[PDB]
C-alpha cells in the first residue's frame, strides 16, 4: 500500500477553519438531540391533551 | 469524594524539570524528552518510545488523575499514540506504546493509527491486564477493549485534558476537547464498572511514534486520591476558631488588589498576533454558542420535567 | 519553612523587580511573608502546593542541590504541620498563621 | 539519509551538542520548544579554497 | 584495507539483504548478478552511484553485538576504496568502476 504526501501538507489557516468546522459539527449533533427531545415532548403532550 | 493532591505522584510546569535535568518523583526513559514546561514523551520522528513513571508505588483505593497534554501531527493520520498506565510494576520499555506488555494493572490507550482498518482511530481504549494479556496492536487491541470512545485528540488548538476517576471500583473518563481554553470543559466518553486494580501500583505514561510522526507532549500530570465524603473525617478544633483566618485573608486580598495597582504602571511604565486574536475570537465564539445551546438543553429539560409534574397534578 | 528563611527581603527584592521597582526598606516580616506567598504561587490559584514550594526552596539564584529524601522530609513535615484543612495545600489561613 | 545516525545513534564526521536531535533521516537541531539551542559541527576541519 | 572481494560473494548475506523486497529466493547466483544486486540495492539514493556514505553503511550494517570499527579506520577503508575503484574521480562509483574490483 502506501501513504500520499497530500495528507502531510497543510496550510496554517485551513487547519484552523477545519477545526472551526469540527466545532460546528458538535453543535449540529446538539441540534439533532434538541429536535429529538422537543419531538418526544410534542408526542407526550398532545396525548396528555386526550387523557385530560 | 474529598480529593487529596499527591505532589508525590504529579508533575507540572512552569518548572517541570530541575536543574539536574530530571523530573521530580518521576523517572523518564526512552524517547521521553522532559522540558521545564512539558515532556516530549515521543517526538515527531520514526519509532519513538518514551515513558515516565512514578518513582514511588501508589496505594490509593480511590483516586483521580488529571492530565493536560497535546498530540501534534503534521499529517492527518497519526502514529502511534499515547498510553496512561496504573500498572503494578514500572513498565518503562516495551512494544505497547513504548511500554512493556503483560502489565499487571490498567492501560488507557490513545491510538491515532487505525491498525484495525475499522476506522476507529483516533480513539481511546481501556484495557485492564493482570499481566497475562498480550496486547495485539494489529486489531488496535479491539478484542481486549474493556471500553472505548472514538474521539479525535490530535492537533487541537488548546491542550487536551483528561480526567481519570477510579472511585467505588469504577473508572470513568472525562475529557476536555482542547477546542476551548476552558480547563474544566470535561465530557464523558467511556467508563468501566466493578473495576479491579492492584491496590499498590505505579502510575506511568508512555508514548510511541511509528513511521508516521507525532509529537506527544504532556504539559501537566495531576494526581488526587479520592476519599468518600462519609469516610473523610471532619476533624474540628484545628481551625484556630477560624476567626483569625477571616482576619488574615482580607489583608492579602487588599494586598493583591494593590499589587495589581503596582504592577499596572510598569508594563506601560517601561514597555498578540492580529488574526490569532481573531481566530481566538472565533474559537470562543463557537464556545459560547455551544454554552448557550447547552443552557437551552437544560432549560428545555427542566421545562419537560416541570410539565411532567404539573400535568400530573392537574 | 523557618521564619527567617521567608524573611529575606533583599532576596524577594531580587524576585520583585520589574514587576515593581520602588524601594521600600520598611518591609515588615508579615508584609513579606505574603510576598513569598505571592511570588511563588505560579499557578495563580493563590493556593501553594509542595510543587511550587519545592521551587521556592530549591531556587535558581553553585550551591549543591539537596537530596530527594531529605527534600521529602522537609516537604512532608511542612505539609504535616503547617496546614490544617487537609487540602494538600498551604493557604493564607495556613501559611501566615503557621 | 536513509540512515543518518549510526547504530550508536551518532553522526559520523559530525559532533552534536545542545538541543540537536539527530535521527536516521534528519536532525532536529532545534525542536518546537521554548529556548532550544542545538548545533551539529564537522568533526574534521575542512580546508577548501572554493566549494559548494 | 579496501572492500574485500569475498565479502561481495556472501550469497546468504544477499538473501539476508534481498529478503523483504523480493519473495522469490533462488540459490544458484553467480557473483555477477549478486554484485549487481549489491551495487544497486546499496545505492539507496537511486542514482546508480555510490558515495562514501553509502559504502560505509554497506560496510557496517546492523546484522543482528559486534564492536564498531574506528571512524578513521573506516576513513582509510573509504579512501582506500576510492583510490582503488573510483576512476573518473566524481566522488562516486560507477558499476563499471565497481566491476573493476
Ligand atoms: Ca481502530
Ligand atoms: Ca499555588
Ligand atoms: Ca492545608
Ligand atoms: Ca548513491
Ligand atoms: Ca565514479
Ligand atoms: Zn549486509
Amino acid at each position: 500500500q502506501g501513504q500520499p504526501a497530500e495528507e502531510i501538507f497543510e496550510s496554517v489557516g485551513d487547519r484552523e477553519l477545519r477545526q472551526v468546522f469540527e466545532g460546528q459539527n458538535r453543535i449540529h449533533l446538539e441540534i439533532k438531540q434538541l429536535n429529538r427531545q422537543l419531538d418526544m415532548i410534542l408526542d407526550e403532550q398532545r396525548r396528555y391533551v386526550s387523557s385530560l | 469524594p474529598h480529593r487529596r493532591f499527591e505532589y508525590k505522584y504529579s508533575f507540572k510546569g512552569p518548572h517541570l524539570v530541575q536543574s539536574d535535568g530530571t523530573v521530580p518523583f518521576w523517572a523518564h526513559a526512552g524517547n521521553a524528552i522532559p522540558s521545564s514546561d512539558q515532556i516530549r514523551v515521543a517526538p515527531s520522528l520514526k519509532s519513538q518510545r518514551g515513558s515516565v513513571w512514578t518513582k514511588t508505588k501508589a496505594a490509593f483505593e480511590n483516586w483521580e488523575v488529571e492530565v493536560t497534554f497535546r498530540v501534534t501531527g503534521r499529517g492527518r493520520i497519526g502514529a502511534d499514540g499515547l498510553a496512561i498506565w496504573y500498572a503494578e510494576n514500572q513498565g518503562l520499555e516495551g512494544p505497547v506504546f513504548g511500554s512493556a506488555d503483560l502489565w499487571n494493572g490498567v492501560g488507557i490507550f490513545f491510538d491515532s493509527f487505525d491498525n484495525d482498518g475499522k476506522k476507529n482511530n483516533p480513539a481511546i481504549v481501556i484495557i485492564g491486564n493482570n499481566g497475562q494479556i498480550h496486547y495485539d496492536h494489529q486489531n488496535d487491541g479491539a478484542s481486549q477493549a474493556l471500553a472505548s470512545c472514538q474521539r479525535d485528540f490530535r492537533n487541537k488548538p488548546y491542550p487536551v485534558r483528561a480526567k481519570i476517576t477510579y472511585y467505588q471500583n469504577t473508572l470513568t473518563v472525562m475529557i476536555n476537547n482542547g477546542f476551548t481554553p476552558d480547563k474544566n470543559d470535561y465530557e464523558f466518553c467511556a467508563k468501566v464498572e466493578n473495576m479491579i486494580i492492584p491496590a499498590q501500583g505505579h502510575f506511568g505514561i508512555s508514548a510511541a511514534t511509528g513511521g508516521l510522526a507525532d509529537d506527544h507532549d504532556v504539559l501537566s500530570f495531576l494526581t488526587f486520591q479520592l476519599t468518600e465524603p462519609g469516610k473523610e473525617p471532619p476533624t474540628p478544633d484545628k481551625e484556630i476558631s477560624e476567626k483569625e483566618k477571616e482576619k488574615y485573608q482580607e489583608e492579602f486580598e487588599h494586598f493583591q488588589q494593590e499589587l495589581d495597582k503596582k504592577k499596572e504602571e510598569f508594563q506601560k511604565g517601561h514597555p498578540e498576533s492580529v488574526g490569532d486574536r481573531e481566530l481566538r475570537q472565533v474559537f470562543e465564539g463557537q464556545n459560547r454558542i455551544h454554552l448557550e445551546i447547552k443552557q437551552l438543553n437544560r432549560q428545555l429539560d427542566m421545562i419537560l420535567d416541570e410539565q411532567r409534574r404539573y400535568v400530573s397534578s392537574l | 519553612l523557618d521564619k527567617n528563611t521567608v524573611h529575606d527581603q533583599e532576596h524577594i527584592m531580587e524576585h520583585l523587580e520589574g514587576v515593581i521597582n520602588k524601594p521600600e526598606a520598611e518591609m515588615s516580616p508579615q508584609e513579606l511573608q505574603l510576598h513569598y506567598f505571592k511570588m511563588h504561587d505560579y499557578d495563580g490559584n493563590n493556593l501553594l502546593d509542595g510543587l511550587e514550594l519545592s521551587t521556592a526552596i530549591t531556587h535558581v539564584h553553585q550551591a549543591p542541590l539537596m537530596s530527594e529524601d531529605e527534600l521529602i522530609n522537609i516537604i512532608d513535615g511542612v505539609l504535616r504541620d503547617d496546614d490544617k484543612n487537609n487540602d494538600g495545600y498551604i493557604d493564607y489561613a495556613e501559611f501566615a498563621k503557621s
